């Protein structure tokens, strides 16, 4: 169903700088049928620019929008830190059917290093009458995305069975927060004694180790 | 001016998704109503839409297996796609054309909340909430929703009174084929036993309300 | 429409009503279907400014406005290039329908005349629209659309009529070679008219001799209505209409 | 109508509007067809002054106003004799129609209550009407029919809201005995609904609580749409009305 | 102000404009001077609902609206408490005046009645106002104040004559004891003349009898104009009026 | 007037207001005093439509209207013949008062400009009037006279503002050779201030640059004030007004 | 709606200073203007005002030594404080009571931006800009404004563009009789070398700007 | 007569219940009581007008309540931008019997944040003419409580320091702070070493940033 591309796919950039997407189509656009989309993470996405340069009402003059035919440009005259968003153009060429959206661009914001808050959580003595135990190593407020979790229990290290998750860039502040998850049935929980997360970032000068002991 | 999106959250394999965008507050006669989807992490997707003039308009894909309608009198517009397999797992949404065009992507104003359709074999399953206990001059402490299908799963706490410092994680699905979450918050080491702790989650496919009370 | 009675529900198939968007999408302007994807308009009712086609739809031959409506989509709006205000001229607009109208008994296309009409007096003319019934005195409820056979008058017995009360030098010429004559006190079009059909039998065929344009008041005393004259523009017409 | 929607063209078929002569038969109030030779409607709508039958005339229950009009003849007006504005009460007007109506399922009457029927919060109730949809906001055409649920409330505690906000000593009774509240911000009845039905559910049948009387405004902070009170006029309706 | 004249520079000191504000601070009301730091209105032009007090000022005895204007600020609306609607009575309202006055020959207060006082027909009284000229017929500008000498009907024969063309019952009273009745349908107050003086010469001097309250239309067959009754709410007044 | 302020009693001497009779002398118009027994209108305020003398008269220079009137009546009015509508152009006019005016300090004439001259952009240019203060948006009272100083845009640079956010043509002309621009978003004259002067300084003289025409909207984006060139018609107003 | 205080920064002892409120795009015909000062670090004090009826209402001090007014033709009040000391050295303010009162306080809706008076014998003196250079994941840059008089300074970086980590401290007052000011900025080390740090130093009391590349 | 606002500061947390009450001994003349919002380098907001009414576009976590002569200022759920100085001001008559509170200063309480600590040396355009300017920065910490001792040569120092601190972040709620080490030409070609040891609560131990006077 790919009929127009976007270029870049993603792409990071700091705060008061000009952003430039693209929107390509081999075929020429309708009657300046071409609008643009921003989406913030589980939101539905909102019409920024329509019929080519058109700005919607209440939308920032930070956004414009420009091109002609086959080729269209959306601009960030001032990337500012709400604008992390994914970015979609949307195109017609006849009025029958003949209409399709771009890839989408991945607006990233590029902010100072900061280093996260190491977090341990060992399982719930209610979780441990089922089967399975989880120790819950959280890494609070950080710049990079790009961190290493590594689970040590009795200093083995652990490969094939923990799990993490990242939260949506904050609209603020621009960090993450990730939380990784070892899971371990209730025999391998009692089998081992300490428990901890060895945390390696760019923000820390040496690997930040946060740990626990099963009974205190 | 309000969209909203309704329809069955969980659709087995082989059988028709139905889904109905009702309009709150307006009676949009001369407008046009199309259908859009978004595969979980992925873009942007026309299904097709109906116009001003009670035209439908269907995209390349889709077409055969795909049916949109108008019930002025209900002021509802439906979507039937048979045959679902995993493929049409997304987040299902219905916009507006003020041009009230039928085949036109480019200048969609209003937009539903959007659904969300999992096209699964499985059956729901209810979540298992367990507290994560905090253990200087910052407290962190939270809720591991654990094993529940399909998603989503809404964590509060204190019933809405307190959202400074609440991380609630994306779900991860686990080995088991079912899903996992965190929800996490950060208060003062001066609250705690002075202070009641209640993480409200809500599991709506399951009809599964749970409220868990996390002390030290 | 000034004097007239209103239109027998077969009659006028034809006929338009252009919508505006608001508490609701109320008529402003009439015009004729001339092709299934064109309707023919006057340039004053969507111009000389760009129009917003949000804020635009097309309403097929009905005989009251707003209770069966169907609301079409319009995709252009071309105008006259040689059009800025209904007393200069080329008070002629085409709009191309987003979607091909399904023609019918009901619902079907005006002929357009050859470039040799004249439409001279005598002929049998007839004005259509849902506009004003008098001067500042807008069409009631239920809205019927009203007729009005309209007797057509010479461009210069017209033009001397216009002077008469008029500061306006006898050699300055009001009515224009692109315009056409019809009307009386007693029968004429009004605001709410415009874009609107003028249609004269013609060897037994309705052609559109004229588009509702402008005139002094609604049928003032030595102020005919004045129409568009359909043939002065049927070269740029058929540069864009089949 | 404030708030709600359209109903549908079988319910409240004891529904009327009021006309006007002028340059058509407006409507400017709504009433209830109690019985075949009788309307009930508000005094404001129709008083306290004397006024010419020849600029009046009934339209029974239909979708929209003005489309498939039959206007019927009154032949008398019976104002309550203790009747000179809204806010002082006894709002409440009998209208004589000259013919008796031919009852069916799409126009037939409505059921009054008993006196011992006092009409307390919680009852589904509903209100009717053509009027305004929102303040100084006509209904615009095709001018259907509107209902909206609203909630009856309590004559102190409505008394009480319609004090917050006003130099009104609380002493000072606003809401009077013959009235009844009914109504919030988002559902209530406007100018254009007067002599128009409040019609509760008791019991598996439809009953006139209330006439659409007055109200500060339309859907007002504190300000329910004010009604008044069929119970409290039975006696009366029942002297004329068989 | 229906009928009458253009009132000469001189006469009524005691007049006084209520403003609103918009694109000007615009008349909508009358009133009058009773003491340096009080202003007497009609309480239909202040109420019943709250207003706020940025949105008013007062002014004073002026010829024309608008050309010479200094507007007064106002520190309090104290609007009678039996007051809902014209119809219904109380129709009275006082405004505290930020400021007090400073009285001279062209700017000086109405004398009250004593309670004693009836204001028979036969009475030479005066309405003044800047309001409407006719029914629904704005005071052109220039905007002069407007001067009518308006005959006092009785309060029962007022009563009856507003029943003539009417549904209400003879036995329901229209015009109540708290109002006066004074006009004919060549002279009268009209809409924008509200909470403005009809003053009647009582032995020599100006004692206001009434305040321009309601009336069915302007200057209407068998519909004379119904102002306050003074004499009623002197009490009321003289609570935060000084005597 | 849109934008500027209100005017000092001192400056535009030679400023009309136009009356119109009804329940009062209501202000319609401007125009300018050009002789002790002429004023310089716009023809649009008086036509094309033969007028009733009886209900026009003229009010010389106020501060403030109705306040101390003293209407003038008017004999004869003479519009240009070439005028038909504003956009048209000849939308110039003359009134012939019946009497004519004690010339003084406060009440005076505008001295017309020469042929030649051309009023170039840079000019100091102000327009007065009683009229509108925005669009749809009519003078409050004690309705003092406003003024506002307007900058001069070149005819062709107008007509291609003229032209965006059009259907015309680029090769159809909208601004005509017998009009002048003038205005932005900001300043600009409007409905009700028709017929008034527009008057720039050249060498320590006022004269008359144009007569207040027409305009789409008031103070519109890329939509200046049209006034009508007063060079242009200079020969047709001294074929009735004393040359001095 | 705007207030603006116009007047001399700088006012030599015994002198009389002279303020202005003007109003632009709009009048204020039925309005109070009333006069507000702070000193520096102190709280607010109430100088005096002007009613809607063109009544002045002077404070317990003050009194004797102040004249306010207005020029109706010109929108304008006025404020004019003889014999000034030291002790009248702050932050003048106008603002409005939109009932007109004139001895109000208690509901001023409209205030101006503010404006520095400084009483003082001492001449005005422009700034000597030095640079705070670079030392190693983040580093901090700065620029030292010092020896100046009087007060304000401002301080932007790389001409606006530069807004993020920027920290432009208070003055403060030197043994000289001048003020020293630094203006601190967080950037990351592996974008020295590569960005260009300008500071841009602004002393409106000298007519002063000066333009300093800080560098490691 | 004056007015009593209470407490003079404040320090809560996000989403806390703020209470800052005004109080005077003569009754407030015709509910003329106001709430004012004071952002550093700003002019006051009125929030709050005779005594409860909210000025529009204010949130609506602030309400206003009281009468006569105890008035309160509710913040129902604190935010970092919520920080600045909050000014009653009321009237008791209408010739000139009005005044302002001596205002209450209201801080976020955040989670102990450590500073980093950066050391300048005199720039050599400085270091020509006759002064010499050591600059000790503190970047994001909190609270504001921070000791910064100068160190020449391993010397305690005395009176030739200068510290400054910036106003509370409107989003993060940290501060900033900076020491100025103010020398001679002459005194700072005497010495070597050159240090500023930070003593804070976020950090374990004292941080101490130095530079050896020759590179
Ligand atoms: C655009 C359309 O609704 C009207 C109707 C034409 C009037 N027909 C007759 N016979 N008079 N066209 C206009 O309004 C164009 N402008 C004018 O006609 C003006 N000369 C008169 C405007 C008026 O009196 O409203
Ligand atoms: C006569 C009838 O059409 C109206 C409608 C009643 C308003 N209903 C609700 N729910 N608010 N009745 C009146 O207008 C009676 N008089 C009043 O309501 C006046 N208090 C205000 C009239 C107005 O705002 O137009
Ligand atoms: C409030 C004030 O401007 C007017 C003036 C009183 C009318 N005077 C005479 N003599 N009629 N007061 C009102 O308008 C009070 N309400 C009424 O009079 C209503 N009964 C009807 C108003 C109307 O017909 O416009
Ligand atoms: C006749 C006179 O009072 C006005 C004022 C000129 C408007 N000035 C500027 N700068 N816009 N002249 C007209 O109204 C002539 N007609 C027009 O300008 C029309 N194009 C539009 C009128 C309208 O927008 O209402
Ligand atoms: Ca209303
Ligand atoms: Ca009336
Ligand atoms: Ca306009």
């Amino acid at each position: 169903d790919i009929q127009m591309t976007q270029s870049p796919s993603s792409l990071s950039a700091s705060v008061g700088d000009r952003v430039t997407i693209t929107c390509q189509s081999i075929k020429s656009v309708y009657n300046n049928r071409l609008g643009w989309y921003q989406q913030k993470p589980g939101k539905a996405p909102k019409l920024l620019i329509y019929e080519t340069s058109i700005l919607t009402s209440g939308v920032p003059s930070r956004f414009s929008g420009s091109g002609s035919g086959t080729d269209f440009t959306l601009t960030i005259s001032s990337l500012q830190p709400e604008d992390f968003a994914t970015y979609y153009c949307a195109g017609g060429f006849d009025r029958s059917g003949d209409t399709t959206f771009g890839q989408g661009t991945k607006v990233e914001i590029k902010r100072t290093v900061a280093a996260p808050s190491v977090f341990i959580f060992p399982p719930s003595d209610e979780q441990l009458k089922s089967g399975t135990a989880s120790v819950v190593c959280l890494l609070n407020n950080f710049y990079p995305r790009e961190a290493k979790v590594q689970w040590k229990v009795d200093n083995a290290l652990q490969s094939g069975n923990s799990q993490e998750s990242v939260t949506e860039q904050d609209s603020k502040d621009s960090t993450y927060s990730l939380s990784s998850t070892l899971t371990l049935s209730k025999a391998d929980y009692e089998k081992h004694k300490v428990y901890a997360c060895e945390v390696t970032h760019q923000g820390l000068s040496s690997p930040v180790t946060k740990s626990f002991n099963r009974g205190e | 001016v309000q969209l909203v999106e309704s329809g069955p959250g969980l659709v087995k394999p082989s059988e028709t998704l139905s889904l109905t965008c009702t309009v709150s507050r307006f009676s949009l006669i001369g407008y046009a109503i199309t259908w859009i989807r978004q595969p979980p992490g992925k873009g942007l997707e026309w299904i097709g839409g109906i116009s001003s003039a009670a035209t439908t308009f269907y995209s390349s894909w889709a077409k055969s297996r795909v049916t949109i309608s108008v019930d002025t009198s209900k002021n509802q517009f439906s979507l039937k796609l048979s045959s679902v397999t995993a493929a049409d797992t997304a987040v299902y949404y219905c916009a507006r054309d003020p041009r009230g065009y039928g085949a036109a992507l480019d200048r969609l104003d209003l937009w539903g909340q959007g659904t969300l359709v999992t096209v699964s074999s499985a059956s729901t399953k209810g979540p298992s909430v367990f507290p994560l206990a905090p253990s200087g001059g910052t407290a962190a402490l939270g809720c591991l929703v654990k094993d529940y299908f399909p998603e989503p799963v809404t964590v509060s706490w204190n019933s809405g009174a307190l959202t400074s410092g609440v991380h609630t994680f994306p779900a991860v699905l686990q080995s088991s084929g079912l899903y996992s979450l965190s929800s996490v918050v950060t208060v003062p080491s001066s609250s705690l036993g002075t202070q009641t702790y209640i993480c409200n989650v809500n599991h709506k496919p399951s009809n599964t309300k749970v409220d868990k009370k996390v002390e030290p | 429409i000034v004097g007239g009675q209103e239109a027998p529900r077969s009659k006028w198939p034809w006929q338009v009503s252009l919508r505006v968007h608001g508490p609701y999408w109320m008529h402003f302007c009439g015009g004729s279907l001339i092709h299934p994807q064109w309707v023919l308009t006057a340039a004053h009712c969507v111009g000389p400014d760009v129009k917003d086609l949000a804020a635009l739809r097309v309403q097929l031959r009905e005989q009251h406005l707003y209770y069966q409506d169907q609301l079409l989509p319009v995709s252009r709006i071309i105008v006259h290039p040689q059009f800025y205000t209904a007393q200069i001229g080329a008070d002629i607009a085409l709009l191309e329908l987003e979607e091909p109208v399904n023609v019918s008994s009901h619902v079907h296309t005006v002929t357009l005349p050859p470039a040799s009409e004249t439409f001279p007096p005598g002929m049998p003319c007839w004005v259509t629209g849902w506009g004003d019934v008098d001067n500042d005195e807008r069409l009631p409820p239920p809205f019927p659309l009203k007729q009005v056979k309209v007797p057509i008058m010479e461009n210069h017995i017209c033009d001397a009529k216009y002077h008469l009360g008029a500061y306006t030098g006898d050699d300055v010429r009001i009515v224009r070679d692109d315009m056409l004559c019809a009307g009386n006190t007693r029968r004429d079009s009004c605001q709410g008219d415009s874009g609107g059909p003028l249609v004269c039998k013609v060897n037994g065929t309705w052609l559109q001799a004229g588009v509702v344009s402008w005139g002094e008041g609604c049928a003032q005393p030595n102020r005919p209505g004045i129409y568009t004259r359909v043939t002065y523009y049927l070269d740029w017409i058929h540069h864009y209409v089949p």
